[PDB]
């Protein structure tokens, strides 16, 4: 199972449409990923943008994942105790958008994508959660 | 069934 | 197991809604398949009815992959430098149809579904490539 262990306790609770762990350091891409969606196909240079040192030209530019344009609703990467990001996708036309947190531990990064209708603070939660479980561990 | 060719570090252990 | 990676890739590009590896020798059962499709309830028998000695019957009375009916539309399982079949579900009303392609290697089978509306064509590429990629490695 491998990484895909972490992908199914971040999708057990139901509130997820997808989840990712992903590297930043070394090993910088996706290690697994719920199959067939859109952080699957998040790119280095994607990751470049959540973790690189301007934290403000995504809050006017916007920012993508897998393609897929996005918002910044919350920066928090780097401030420590918290080390997550609130985003969430644009509608092109009024179909839903859905909110995307991330978590920043020591060497990955945690991805969680919310269903319809499902906030972002308690996907803040999860995401805080897990990268904390990870650096925790060493991780 | 045996394990597959190659196409990332170990995780660290979940609880339990 | 690490052959949900394979699994993974084949769901990668957006055009499939299911993936599975297969084994048809003496672990001839599923060895990795996308949850809750059909391809997960695969069984021995149906196994065989794919990789079988009569490549004839099929095409008279149809075959089942996890108790779906479905139509063979082309057997080159055995065409050597193809090792290819491809497969249409039937539409028990009712529902869109979809295409299915399978490669056999030496070991396993490929299974790979397209969503509704992806033609046969792309689906029998990404198959075959997997089939000959294991086959080349030992599988
Ligand atoms: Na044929």
């Amino acid at each position: 199972a491998g990484w895909q262990s972490y992908v199914d306790n971040l999708m057990c609770d139901g509130c997820c449409q997808e989840a990712a762990i992903v590297g930043y350091c070394d090993a910088k891409y996706v290690w697994a990923a719920t199959a067939g969606g859109v952080f699957q196909s998040i790119t280095p240079v994607e990751i470049d943008m959540i973790v690189g040192k301007d934290r403000e030209g995504f809050f006017t530019n916007g920012l993508t994942l897998g393609a897929k344009k996005c918002s910044v609703i919350r920066d928090s990467l780097y401030v420590d105790g918290d080390c997550t990001m609130d985003i969430r996708t644009k509608s092109q036309g009024g179909e839903p958008t859905y909110n995307v947190a991330v978590g920043r531990a020591g060497r990955v990064l945690v991805f969680v994508m919310g269903k319809e209708g499902v906030h972002g603070g308690g996907l803040n939660k999860k995401a805080y959660s897990m990268a904390k479980y990870l650096r925790d561990s060493g991780f | 069934i045996p394990p597959p060719p190659p196409l990332i570090p170990p995780p660290p252990p979940l609880p339990g």
